């Protein structure tokens, strides 16, 4: 076969099991069974609490989550605990390699950003703590291993496709299509930790801890009619998104969308706004204002003098949550239509576009 | 492909005061402020209805922006000398990456009856960019701390509020195509030495925009680089890069050198033009001028952050392979070459940097299988090397069979390692 592919497993993603190199004995780090304790090291045991996915964010840092029960490495006082992913800037790890086979992992005072301490055990004959350590250089008590590295079956991700095209109306008694066909603008990866879903964490961890949004994009009918020569006609149009629509896909993927078009990122989801937005083609928002559900009425005249079939198309862009396995998790339709961009699909083809005249917002 | 670039950041915009009468906005005019005690200087960012900038916003990784004048080159600059009041001005200079060049932008107002503007915020948003006194009179900009709630509405907030308007488009590069990595080349006689990395076949991974502000480039001024060349474009490649080739032959065993990573003298070339260089882990590094965009040239690059801070050096290592063929073969080794080139918009290569990747190599060889044995590694000394980022050698005997690449870090190394 005529191609060779240059992908170094250590560069992807996959499951780990950590030890200090320092250490004599078999210890591995091991993350508590309940959802919140200790992270201790224990004797190595093969259980799901010694695996552990690190899933990386924007800057490069690290979200710490164990296959057990999917809850993340939390920085407190004294000591790193296991505990729940809020988003919290306590859950964020940098993996700091020293050599190819050995790296530490530090972490930054929200504080401070000159504060940097790394994790350290005050015992490799004893069960222990990761404490914190502000001797770093030429410290080789710091130092951590990978005993395993499993690595990870992404599921397959559909191929980016062009923007959609305007229906092309058959006839004067063709009306169109309510919806044109669908176009995939891109698709980013997520972590199972930051989505809601009815299985469990540990679950999730263990047979789909990524999980994948979809955009696509696709003209929508808002109205069609048959005008006759000259005719002028008054026609309602909506534009932007539900209530229900804006709290779903909140819920769902801790994402939002403002008002100027652009995605509003809550505590969950902030920290990989930049590759969310970079796969799928899309831009962070700039105002605190959220987009929501407008209704329009616009004039619309035929010029012509013979009769023309109009039917007036606004562009929709719908996110999607799907599973490892592909299936789509939201019940309820993510969708947005923006009235900056709308189409006027036409028949005969060779007529003059419709005159826009007076706008006016319905106020129910 | 797409690099994902906001369309403010695609243009040249002349910025226009929202709620001025008569067409006043951000300014080039070389007339003082008319204004009492807003004193202006040749450094000021003026404000007037004539002569207008054209500003283009660059994106930086946390979403903030840099504003860079069209015909200069120059960017918006938060002083940090004190006015009236306790204000800074905003005066034009050379970019430098400094916090008092970074911006952020807030939307606010009707958007849905498209009245909505947007301001520009400082020390995160603890101060505002503001006309100084005046809507409609030739005056300066400033940055004041004095910030009103939209509700109830200010006047002094209309001071602050711009629009967008008469634009120019920013040069920008098309990103090309990417394509696959072929097999390794297999020689065709005793006396084929192979293909030399002049020859060798080039598979894009990937291509970033970059901002002219953060690239070096002398043979251009200012202002044709701003104008001409707003973005550079930073293609990335791969090849199979040659580190030796030589007739072994029959039942012999022979030292040969095999010299892998970069030279000091092109990893600081590359920090010298882009401020970027190769970490150990073959992973991007930033310096201070372009360390603001890291995240998204790399997303574009496809090349991953570097996790360490060792630089990437000259590796000479000394092997010895074993023929065990009953006759002389041909043999030529390859490695893994990543390529970055730097291009202008017209397509003019300005400069181009290669690190070659030992972690993933490979051999074939004329006779080719099965008529001849693969080559074996018997023998492997790290000869020179200015870090102990990677002091492992392969555990031999290892068997390089002709055409497969052999990933170290999938091979038992000496200390060991993932054990
Ligand atoms: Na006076």
């Amino acid at each position: 076969l005529d191609f060779i592919d240059s992908f170094i497993p250590t560069e992807g993603k996959y499951i780990r099991v950590m030890d200090f190199y320092n250490s004599e004995y078999p210890f591995c780090i091991h993350a508590p069974s309940a959802p919140n304790g200790d992270i201790m090291t224990e004797i190595c045991s093969r259980e799901n609490n010694q695996y552990f996915i690190f899933f990386p964010t924007d800057d490069g840092r690290v979200i710490i989550a164990n296959r057990h029960n999917g809850s993340v490495f939390t920085g407190e006082a004294t000591s790193v605990v296991s505990d729940i992913y809020t988003g919290s800037p306590l859950q964020f790890f940098r993996e700091v390699k020293r050599t190819m086979a050995t790296y530490y992992l530090a972490i930054q005072n929200p504080e401070s950003a000159t504060d940097v301490r790394a994790l350290e055990p005050h015992s490799h004959e004893l069960p222990s703590r990761l404490y914190y350590t502000n001797n770093i250089e030429n410290n080789s008590n710091i130092l951590i291993s990978n005993k395993e590295q499993i690595y990870l079956t992404l599921p397959s991700l559909p191929e980016n496709e062009q923007y959609p095209k305007t229906p092309v109306l058959s006839g004067i008694d063709d009306i169109g299509p309510n919806q044109s066909e669908k176009s995939i603008i891109g698709s980013t990866l997520i972590p199972c930790i930051m989505v809601s879903d009815f299985i469990s964490l540990g679950e999730r961890m263990k047979t789909t801890p990524y999980y994948y949004v979809k955009h696509t994009q696709y003209w929508q009918s808002m109205w069609s009619a048959l005008f006759p020569p000259g005719s002028k006609e008054t026609k309602t149009e909506k534009s932007g998104i539900t209530d229900t629509s804006q709290i779903s896909m909140t819920d769902g993927i801790n994402v939002s969308i403002g008002a100027d078009f652009g995605l509003r990122f809550g505590n969950k989801t902030f920290g990989i706004k930049g590759g969310f937005t970079y796969d799928t083609k899309t831009q962070i928002t700039n105002t605190s204002q959220l987009l929501i559900e407008t209704t329009y009425t616009r004039e619309y005249t035929n010029t012509e003098n013979f009769p023309v079939r109009y039917t007036g198309y606004v562009l929709a862009s719908e996110f999607t949550l799907h599973r490892s396995d592909g299936t789509q998790v939201n019940t309820i339709p993510w969708v947005a239509l923006n009235d900056n961009y709308t189409t006027i699909a036409r028949y005969p083809h060779f007529a003059s576009e419709p005159l826009l005249g007076n706008t006016k917002i319905i106020t129910d | 492909l797409n690099y994902n670039l906001p369309e403010i950041s695609k243009k040249f915009y002349n910025l226009k005061n929202k709620y001025s009468r008569n067409g006043y906005g951000l300014s080039k005019t070389e007339f003082p402020s008319s204004i009492e005690n807003c004193p202006s200087n040749e450094y000021s960012i003026m404000y007037d209805n004539k002569d207008p900038r054209f500003l283009i916003r660059f994106l930086l990784d946390d979403g903030r922006y840099i504003i860079a004048d069209r015909d200069d080159g120059e960017v918006f600059d938060e002083a940090p000398t004190y006015l009236d009041n306790n204000n800074h001005p905003i005066i034009s200079r050379h970019y430098t990456g400094e916090e008092r060049q970074k911006f952020e932008q807030v939307g606010s107002g009707d958007y849905i009856t498209g009245e909505q503007f947007f301001q520009f915020y400082t020390q995160n948003k603890t101060r505002v960019l503001s006309n100084c006194r005046a809507l409609d009179s030739r005056t300066i900009l400033l940055s004041t701390a004095k910030i009103f709630p939209i509700y109830p509405p200010a006047s002094e907030t209309q001071l602050t509020a711009f629009v967008n308007s008469s634009f120019y488009a920013a040069a920008i590069p098309q990103l090309p195509q990417t394509s696959l990595l072929e097999n390794i080349p297999e020689p065709t006689s005793l006396d084929d030495s192979g293909v030399l990395p002049k020859d060798a076949v080039r598979a894009v991974k990937g291509s970033a925009l970059l901002p002219c502000i953060i690239v070096h480039d002398p043979n251009l001024n200012n202002s044709d680089k701003m104008k001409f060349n707003t973005y550079y474009l930073l293609e990335y490649k791969e090849y199979w890069h040659q580190l030796w080739s030589q007739i072994i032959p029959a039942h012999q065993t022979v030292k040969i050198q095999e010299r892998t990573g970069i030279s000091e003298v092109v990893q600081n070339s590359m920090i010298e033009d882009l401020n970027m260089y190769i970490g150990a882990d073959f992973g991007m590094l930033f310096y201070f001028r372009s360390s603001g965009f890291k995240e998204q040239i790399t997303r574009g690059l496809n090349r991953p952050l570097s996790q360490t801070t060792t630089q990437l050096g000259e590796r000479v290592e000394e092997m010895e392979y074993y023929n065990s063929n009953d006759l002389d073969v041909r043999y030529v080794k390859y490695a893994l070459a990543r390529e970055f080139t730097l291009k202008r918009v017209n397509g003019e290569i300005v400069k181009n940097w290669v690190a070659v990747d030992y972690r993933l190599a490979g051999i074939q060889s004329y006779p080719n299988a099965p008529i001849t044995n693969p080559l074996t590694l018997t023998k492997h000394t790290i000869i020179r090397c200015e870090n102990s980022y990677d002091g492992h050698i392969f555990k031999t005997p290892l068997i390089f069979k002709n055409g497969e690449v052999i990933v170290k870090t999938n091979e038992e190394l000496i200390p060991k390692i993932n054990q």
